[PDB]
């Protein structure tokens, strides 16, 4: 009973970060023999977790959050950090037990004119907690008088493009990032491994 | 789709002194990062801008149309809107909507730099005629 | 949206014997609240109120577009539409939106009787020609 | 270690009654006292518990639901009540443990030419259990023929907007409600008195 | 509503040379069930189909104006575009919708061979002139 | 303090398959001879749990899962079943107890011109969890070549009509069906029945 991680990493389009989708996987064997054969992964961070030993780790449920961001943010994807993406998008908590993975993806996610269709939230009142998912679209309000609604001076929309060009720097080219969350429980494990 | 692209509707045949809302509608991100800018094409006269809109939606009209149109934003929609009041025969053209990225370092960027505009729609056909 | 708004769409110039849907999309609460009235004002004649419906949507109609007109509802949309059917060159005006509240006590304000609205769109062209 | 009611009472926006917001509370000491010194409510009622005990109960959950509503519709914000908004927006149990808190809002909610922008649910074919939330939209058949979602004759929008302007009568005027639910489960308190 | 209808829209009075895109919306249950035609009716003239496509989203179009014309599916507005580009005084028509149904077993129903459709529109109209 | 069976088998409006409603049933008595005294039932089938007895269990919660699908599909609403419904729409799980009750409901759900309003998933690039729910409009990549959120070849929209007409065969009519799910805890039960 496989685990459909080649469904998470090589899903053909991820979502928008301050959209960041979830996957539940359980009841099946995990394999990181996988990860060994992968040779194209930039950042490679393990928290609170052995990297090497998790083959033999068993876990009660494993949650894979998979978004994507410019290479200057994904310093943020990291517990205690802050930032845009991680007070407004996606925080991590900081007794965080798992892995952050995040790969270049200029070769699918970036085109000629400019890919504007990954979005990030780029105000908030409040920060968001732990593992928060924030999808609303509702008139921020940045000066004295409220919005109603309205969009004007001082009063405005709260998402953002990316805008993704093959021709960028390497810190403003997107970067898929998927955060293994490993979840275990007073419950005996359900993902394992060989 | 994988491109930004934007699209004109509203014209139609006016009277002299009639009201008219064009949209931009614009698909392949969120318009909320775009400076917005209307413009016209009389036949037989070279394209002049109308109107434009910061992404902090601070507007800039032209003198012949001050006083009479009204640009604004509506992200929920991924639209901008062109409100054209008192119009006359002058103001038969082909209403084109244009959009250029600001980054969010260039927030307080000004909006009247026409030769910095990258995306064009098809333009809204507008004639005000008795 | 604070306040009550109506945009109509729709117009367009058409043949004889054509038809065309205007459309009234209200905006700052629910349509459904509202008695809605269409209106249209031909170059040189006086406003006509053409058809209106109730907040229990009751119809009626100027005995001029009887049995050519049909008004309806479709408060998802907050929109009422108006189904314009065998079009004439007398048709030809600009086809303007009106709304007023209808408390639920008195839930008779609509009735065409009741011609005095207190919100207003900006009207659309519908030109009828050959 | 406060129980944050001030992003509750003091919140920008509120919802529509029939699509009212819930928050929950929990973590926290709840200083009641505190909360009752805002001199600026004209209803603050408690149902099922004492008052003055309530700096001395502890919880499993605290619920605070928040709406709009006209004044003289407060009093249907009660155990017990019959109405358009107990039958068909809002609806506290027979054996309602909380508070009922409100105070008019004619300065924030009130428009001169009128807001419309808070609805209420009209026509409804059963009312609400305790605690039941409808945001359908489902034509209302009024008559005997179906409506098929065709609004006509007997066939009618369910919502309704209020219409709210300065120079109403006080009982017409909008009023803000924050109702304290208390609940008792077999399961660890999270909310106390200090 | 219970029965499935369609509605066009963006017809104007345009120039020649201008472009137009034509809106179907569709209403009752998902248009990506139903092969699409587009068809253009000038006075005098017969009815004349120019566009339709497949549920497999295959595009067929007239000789007389292929490379002009584009029909493209948008699902998730219940809608169908066609896109006309070039336009000439000879493309003065009302151009309206039609659609019919068909089941997943028999995924042929579609093709321009298969022009008799089930459902229709009232029509939108295009004029193009100086 | 009946269970509110009325409301899910008498409801005007039933959901499409892949959008399927759910309301759930706690703290009540479930008289199941509301069931017993109807003859309309095409499909009356209970699975690890006896039909006859449903008036003298007792559960700690109940669902009622309601949608309406085609007569040749209503054999997909059981345990370990396969097919567009149960694989990409509403998949029961193998240890399923409940039970599932449909009827014929051509003169409702049919209309002369054909009624299209109810949708099925027709594409999906997993199977359904046991109770999972897809309501995602997401362009389905049907082939290699990305999507990218634009409908062409090997691009399809993931939701169909059925196209109910009173003509259909019985194999193509509109069934609407209540699946009845009884939950088994180590917990007091609260919907029991006379």
């Amino acid at each position: 009973n496989l685990c459909p991680f080649g469904e998470v990493f090589n899903a053909t389009r991820f979502a928008s970060v301050y959209a960041w989708n979830r996957k539940r996987i359980s009841n099946c064997v995990a394999d990181y023999s996988v990860l060994y054969n992968s040779a194209s992964f930039s950042t490679f961070k393990c928290y609170g977790v052995s990297p090497t030993k998790l083959n033999d780790l068993c876990f009660t449920n494993v949650y894979a959050d998979s978004f994507v961001i410019r290479g200057d943010e994904v310093r943020q994807i990291a517990p205690g950090q802050t930032g845009k993406i991680a007070d407004y998008n996606y925080k991590l908590p900081d007794d965080f037990t798992g892995c952050v993975i995040a790969w270049n993806s200029n070769n699918l996610d970036s085109k000629v004119g400019g890919n504007y269709n990954y979005l990030y939230r780029l105000f908030r009142k409040s920060n968001l907690k732990p593992f928060e998912r924030d999808i609303s679209t509702e008139i921020y309000q940045a000066g004295s008088t409220p919005c109603n609604g309205v969009e004007g001076f001082n009063c405005y929309f709260p998402l953002q493009s990316y805008g993704f060009q093959p021709t960028n720097g390497v810190g403003y080219q997107p970067y898929r990032v998927v955060v293994l969350s490993f979840e275990l429980l007073h419950a005996p494990a359900t993902v394992c491994g060989p | 789709g994988p491109q930004v692209q934007l699209v004109e509707s509203g014209g139609n045949l006016v009277q002299p002194g009639g009201s008219l809302r064009l949209s931009c509608a614009a698909s392949g991100g969120t318009l909320a990062s775009f400076a917005v800018g209307w413009f016209r094409q009389a036949p037989g006269k070279e394209r002049e801008g109308v109107s434009c809109i910061d992404v902090i939606n601070r507007a800039n009209y032209a003198d012949s149309v001050k006083g009479r149109f009204t640009i604004s934003r509506d992200s929920a929609k991924n639209t901008v809107y062109l409100q054209m009041n008192s119009l006359e025969p002058e103001d038969t053209a082909v209403y084109s909507c244009a959009a250029h990225f600001v980054p969010p370092g260039s927030r307080l960027r000004g909006c009247l730099v026409n030769e910095l505009y990258n995306y064009w729609g098809q333009g809204t056909q507008v004639t005000v005629s008795s």
